[PDB]
């Protein structure tokens, strides 16, 4: 009613429904790497009349926690806020554990504010976190309903299938250094329609140093030779 | 069913209702224009008056969040005004909050949030009014942002919102392509010559209301009769 | 009397073969899938031989229940 | 009345039983010496005899790109590729 | 307005629970066997894409309290959910009593709650069935099976999975109380899984199992890591060819 | 390119802003705005013909922005 | 079906030594080169005309023949006695084992009996069609131009209507009897 | 600590520029552990830049090859499969430059059996774009406008790749 609901006999339509609507367009591809993780997503503006400086896909929520996202971006803006605020509280109770990657877990699990209080409508956007504080590299996907996945590497875009598909044959492997960003990139370009350049790619890099976002001359930097 | 009657996801994985509501924006018969420039950010709309016992003093659709920030709205009146109303209280309770005055983009993101948990949820429904937000902002420059309905806020340079809107911003989209940066003579003219060349009235001073604000110069200068009748004349030379 | 002729008789179009009108790689809807098409005229293009053997069974029918797209 | 007579229903076939159908349906097709059509129809999950039939007809068709006589296991394997492109898509996995 | 249906029907029959609770056996995987000196969890790793790194330790196994551990078999959404309810009750009551909650009564408060959703309010039902395992002073190792109706069963030998009915049939067959022993009890339930799952030679990724011991008066719940479950998997298969070629 | 860029299309024609309309325009309109470029005041073609082919014939279908 | 290839290589080794004179240096080393190897001594008595009588190989070379040919006719009696295979069974590929054999290594004459023997045994398909082909090869391996028209006239008759796609991997060499005869016009 | 690299940028650009080849062999043989040091995908486009600068000029067509194949075989070894590939992809362009006849189809046709089983696109469009050339060269006008058409049917991934469309049209 006034939660996470509309679950018909061995059915959860809407939330099948909020599942065909996050398939969304932006692929926002993340790759789990041994010395971190990469979240790499499309900014493919309408016109040159937006502006990229301006609205970011990529959100580091805390220290070494970073956030992307699929479609809709208003649902998403609400949900990081909240995740900010989640991450925020616990470590203000458990004071100074610089909380990351035991709280990447944690605040993966909290995602539960996410989904199962849906709020009338369900949130329709699912996210992928990165965190290294553990000495560990976390890559996780939180989906309109479910729950952490703890992925290696996956794509959520209009592609995403396909872009799976390349992730695997392009053997995410486990040996691959922090420069997988290269294959992400190289996997967005299989969902990419146009000559992405520094301000249609936004990438943001989470490394046991901690979590960046890579501004664009480090992105057109590794653009170049691709 | 039920799917395009409330605020739900659609079977084939939309939402119809948020749809709806920025096609009402375009209902009311207005048009808007936003151009950034060099220094300045400058906004103007159409004045459209039905008849002169109303009071053009009281007709506008732009006004002052704050000292520093102006918007313009476009679409329903009674939620233009309470989508403003929200805005001035969440300046006002920034600056209470905060010392420092609350920049455009970060007053945007909270109208934004208001609107997005509007299309949240079940209860309410969102305003059909999109308002388009400019501001000098400090280590920024001129800054120009818009809010819809569903809570994507964002835009630049140059945007444009109402009925005509797409080919206002085709037209800023030629004129942006072409790399000259305006002054603030040039940011003006550009903006009026859009809306006279979607709207072809030679827009006579007295049916549009511009705002605008420099860098040098702060604030939301809604330029009076005398200020839009010489950039007109300035730019019909 | 039979009269040999039997499409004009009705009209319904007629032999449109020995006339190159869009040869085939010129269309500029690449392939939506157009493999399926390339498995249909796979009978056309001999391979009824090769449906044998190796004991396949082609295709007889294809319907495309695609809009003017 | 009309029905209380039975009411037989039809169990999805088991990887024993995919096994089987799929002996009946590559019987009259000609493949090469070596399979091990159980661990085949066990890569299947689940499915049912339309799958076995479209495993089948894959392999054939597979086979018919390189034009020979002999349906090779990595051909097989390829026509058991055809039970994929349905998976569950996106990793809903909320049971 | 709509409304919800947590009604009956004509003839009186809550359709919807009914439903739910069908549903339930669709999808997921679980079976528990009691045995003497030792109690076990079996699940059914339904997913294992190859780009999972399987870092959360255990997704449908969970310790649920010291002395207990439970496996969902429902939606993942409310199984969080009633995972955390459960881990609460449980260590409210250590808090009130100062002593290990019996897993009647925390089984009793779970089914509860469950019944609760499903009796008032225009709320759904929590579409999740789960196992229990756990020891306790009274009645020592015990097993019980709830269901999202909230009438729960104190079972020794059970199944919530998909092919629950063919689990449950197999156990029956080669169950045998009081003879049961930890040993015999990983082979039956490594045997009905291997019934279960279609996949001849299940693997050990796909399947996971956790077995509640009673160690010096201290319960022990260890997970069953991949060497273990594949060397229970090579005796299992060593019995298998034994047997197939005596005949 | 069939018709020979669009015999002899003009370079600032580029298709880039009327092909990403999310429009629909079924292969039959982009043929016949193809064609639209009949307009023989000049022996070569400019973005205003193009822009006028999308014109005529066309539902205005647009706002991904709140989608993404 | 590369076996009889090689062999058709020595064929015409066999041919440059022999009918033309002027290559009487450089054929004596090919031919030498190929005749050591593949197992010469069966299919040496076409060879004795040009070289010497037996090159210097025989004790050794016998007795690989022997051997070889002992082993397979060992494996072909085994089949044959001890299991009852019948038709369509596994005997039809040892009887093919055992024509490799007597062609590969042996003369002519036993891989022809081999042949005919199961030709006349088995009339499948697949089997009818190899061996059409093993005996059209050996037939253009020997130069018996009425073994090539022979299974040339029961290829072209009936053995090529049954079954397709394989006249396309049997036309290059049926035509061969037009090749190497003067019909090579039309 | 990538300012090493950057002096090695550095040297290539004026051993291109002055038309040595000796001297950016030998820094090519050298400069192997820096390679096998930093990101595979920088340290690879780096090896690709300095071999086609040094392909460039110096025509030692009977030390070109040879190099480069070298430099395919230590590639294979450090498990750079990209990297080897696009070297493969480049024997293949200097095969059809010397107008090799048919050791350049069969590197090309098993550069597509390696790719396909991938999904790169620039190589396979390239790939595909040589093969039609070679049967162009060789004057195999059908199954050069089939290796033509499968070219196209690649090439539609690549949205604004302005060198590599003028080389299709
Ligand atoms: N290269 C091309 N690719 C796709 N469509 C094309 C191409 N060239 C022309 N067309 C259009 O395809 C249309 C076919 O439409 P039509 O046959 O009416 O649709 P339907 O077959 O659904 O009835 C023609 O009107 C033509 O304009």
């Amino acid at each position: 009613f006034s939660l996470t609901t509309f679950s018909p006999s061995g059915k959860l339509v809407q939330i099948e429904y909020a599942l065909a609507a996050v398939a969304g367009g932006a692929p926002s591809v993340g790759i789990k790497a041994a010395n971190g993780v990469v979240l790499a997503t499309e900014k493919k503006q309408k016109s040159i009349l937006y502006d990229e400086r301006s609205v970011h896909k990529v959100e580091p929520i805390t220290k070494h926690i970073g956030l992307v996202y699929s479609g809709m971006g208003p649902d998403y803006r609400v949900l990081v806020h909240r995740a900010r605020k989640l991450a925020q509280q616990y470590y203000l109770v458990y004071q100074e554990p610089i909380p990351t990657a035991q709280l990447v877990q944690r605040v993966a699990s909290v995602m539960q504010e996410y989904t199962q209080s849906g709020g009338v409508r369900p949130f329709g956007v699912s996210l992928l976190i990165c965190g290294w504080n553990e000495g560990r590299p976390y890559l996780f996907q939180s989906d309109p309903s479910g729950a952490y996945f703890a992925w290696k590497a996956t794509a959520m875009g209009k592609n995403y299938v396909n872009g799976k598909t390349f992730l695997e044959k392009r053997y995410n492997e486990d040996l691959e250094l922090e420069d997988a960003i290269h294959t992400a990139i190289l996997t967005l370009k299989e969902s990419f329609e146009g000559q992405m350049t520094e301000d249609n790619i936004e990438v943001g890099i989470c490394n046991e140093a901690g979590f960046r976002r890579l501004t664009p001359t480090e992105v057109k930097d590794y653009l170049a030779a691709i | 069913g039920f799917d395009r009657h409330i605020t739900i996801f659609s079977p084939e994985g939309r939402l119809y209702q948020v749809e709806y509501a920025f096609k009402a924006i375009n209902q009311g018969g207005l048009t808007s224009v936003a151009v950034r420039g060099k220094d300045c950010a400058v906004i103007v709309t159409q004045k459209k008056v039905p008849d002169k016992l109303l009071d053009s003093s009281t007709v506008t659709h732009l006004f002052k969040i704050t000292e520093n920030i102006g918007c313009v709205m476009t679409g329903m009146t009674a939620d233009s005004r309470s989508q403003v109303q929200r805005a001035r209280y969440e300046a006002a309770n920034w600056k209470y909050k905060y010392g420092y005055e609350i920049p455009v983009d970060m007053l945007c993101k909270r109208i934004a949030d208001i609107s997005q948990v509007y299309t949240q949820n079940a209860e309410m429904r969102p305003l059909g009014c999109c308002m388009i937000l400019i501001g000098i902002d400090e280590e920024q420059g001129p800054q120009v942002y818009k809010c819809d309905p569903a809570g994507y806020y964002c835009g630049f340079k140059a945007t444009a919102a109402g009925v005509k809107q797409t080919e206002s911003t085709s037209f800023l989209e030629k004129k942006v392509k072409k790399k000259f940066d305006w002054t603030f003579e040039q940011t003006v003219e550009t903006a009026i010559t859009c809306l006279s060349t979607v709207l072809s009235i030679d827009f006579k001073p007295s049916e549009i209301e511009v705002g605008v604000v420099t860098v040098e110069n702060p604030k939301f200068r809604i330029l009076t009769e005398a200020e839009i009748d010489a950039h007109l004349v300035a730019l019909a030379e | 009397d039979v009269l040999p002729p039997e499409a004009d008789s009705s009209i319904m179009m007629l032999t449109s073969d020995q006339k190159p009108d869009v040869m085939y790689a010129d269309i500029g809807g690449m392939d939506i899938q157009k493999q399926e098409v390339r498995e249909a005229v796979e009978l056309p293009l001999t391979h009824f031989e090769l449906y044998k053997q190796i004991g396949i069974d082609p295709p007889r029918g294809v319907l495309m229940y695609g809009p003017p797209g | 009345p009309g029905r209380i007579d039975r009411k037989i229903e039809f169990p999805p076939p088991n990887e024993e039983a995919r096994l089987d159908i799929l002996k009946i349906h590559s019987r009259k097709m000609n493949l090469t010496r070596g399979i091990n059509l159980r661990k085949i129809a066990e890569l299947m999950p689940g499915a049912s005899g339309a799958e076995v039939k479209g495993v089948c007809t894959e392999a054939g068709m597979y086979a018919l790109r390189e034009r020979r006589v002999h349906v090779t296991q990595e051909d097989f394997e390829m026509a058991v590729a055809k039970v994929m492109q349905k998976d569950s898509e996106k990793n809903m996995s909320i049971k | 307005y709509d409304s919800r249906t947590t009604i009956f029907s004509p003839e009186g029959r809550l359709y919807q629970v009914e439903y739910a609770m069908e549903a339930i056996g669709h999808a997921g995987t679980c079976l528990g066997i009691l045995a003497n000196d030792g109690v076990l969890l079996a699940a059914e790793r339904r997913n294992i894409h190859k780009l999972l790194d399987e870092v959360f330790f255990s997704e449908k196994i969970y310790k649920l309290n010291e002395d207990m551990a439970c496996s969902v078999a429902g939606i993942t959404s409310d199984a969080n959910v009633l995972t955390n309810e459960l881990r609460l009750i449980a260590q409210r009551y250590l808090l009130q009593y100062q002593e290990p909650i019996p897993c009647e009564q925390l089984v009793t408060a779970l089914c509860d709650i469950k019944q609760a959703y499903t009796q008032f309010g225009g709320k759904r039902p929590f579409g999740v069935s789960l196992l229990y395992i756990g020891w306790d002073k009274h009645y020592g190792f015990q097993l019980y099976q709830s269901d999202p109706s909230g009438n729960y069963g104190g079972w020794k030998a059970t199944c919530i999975g998909n092919n629950s009915a063919a689990a449950v049939s197999m156990l029956k067959q080669d169950y045998k109380e009081g003879e049961m022993t930890l040993k015999s009890a990983l082979a039956l339930a490594i045997k009905v899984l291997n019934k279960t799952m279609d996949v001849s030679k299940l693997s050990a990724e796909k399947v996971e199992i956790a077995t509640l011991t009673r160690e010096n008066g201290k319960t022990v719940i260890r997970v069953l890591k991949q060497k273990e479950v594949e060397q229970l998997i090579k005796k299992h298969e060593e019995e298998e060819a034994k047997a197939e070629r005596e005949k | 390119s069939k018709m020979n860029l669009s015999e002899e299309v003009d370079l600032e024609d580029y298709v880039a802003r009327p092909d990403k309309i999310s429009g629909a325009d079924i292969n039959s309109i982009c043929q016949e705005s193809g064609m639209l470029a009949v307009r023989e005041n000049r022996y070569i073609v400019l973005a205003k013909d193009f822009e006028k082919a999308y014109k005529t014939v066309i539902k205005k279908d647009e706002q991904e922005h709140e989608f993404y | 079906g590369l076996p009889k290839n090689p062999d058709l290589r020595i064929a015409q080794l066999r041919f440059l030594l022999s009918l033309p004179e002027h290559r009487g240096d450089a054929a004596v080393r090919d031919e030498l080169m190929a005749a050591v190897r593949d197992n010469n001594m069966a299919p040496y008595y076409e060879a004795l005309c040009k070289s010497l009588d037996w090159q210097i190989d025989v004790d050794l070379l016998n007795k690989m023949k022997k051997a070889n040919e002992d082993e397979l006719k060992r494996l072909d009696e085994e089949l044959e006695d001890a299991e009852k295979n019948l038709g369509e069974s596994e005997i039809r590929d040892a009887m093919m084992a055992k024509a490799e054999y007597l062609c590969r290594i042996g003369d002519k004459e036993g891989a022809l009996t081999a042949f005919r023997k199961t030709y006349d045994k088995t009339v499948a398909l697949g089997h009818r069609l190899d061996i059409v082909f093993y005996l059209l090869r050996i037939g253009l391996f020997y130069m018996d131009n009425d073994l090539i028209t022979r299974n040339t006239e029961k290829a072209k008759s009936l053995i090529e209507e049954g079954g397709d796609w394989d006249r396309r991997n049997r036309l290059k060499v049926y035509q061969g009897l037009y090749c190497v005869a003067i019909r090579d016009f039309k | 600590v990538q300012v090493k690299e950057q002096s090695i940028l550095e040297l290539g650009s004026l051993l291109a520029k002055t038309g040595q080849a000796a001297e950016l062999g030998g820094l090519l043989k050298y400069v192997r552990p820096f390679l096998n040091s930093i990101s595979k995908a920088k340290a690879a486009r780096l090896v690709r830049s300095l071999l086609d600068l040094f392909l460039d000029m110096e025509a030692a067509t009977g030390q070109e090859v040879e190099l480069c194949l070298e430099c395919i075989e230590w590639a294979k070894s450090e498990k750079r499969t990209f990297l080897r590939q696009a070297l493969e992809a480049r024997l293949v362009s200097l095969y059809f430059d010397t107008k090799r006849y048919q050791e350049a189809l069969h590197l090309g046709s098993q550069l597509l059996r390696e790719l396909k089983k991938m999904d790169d696109k620039a190589l396979l469009v390239e790939v595909q774009l040589l093969e039609s050339k070679t049967y162009h060269a060789l004057s195999n006008l059908p199954k050069a406008r089939a290796a033509l058409t499968s070219a196209r049917t690649t090439a539609n991934a690549i949205y604004c790749p302005p060198k590599l469309q003028a080389t299709l049209d």
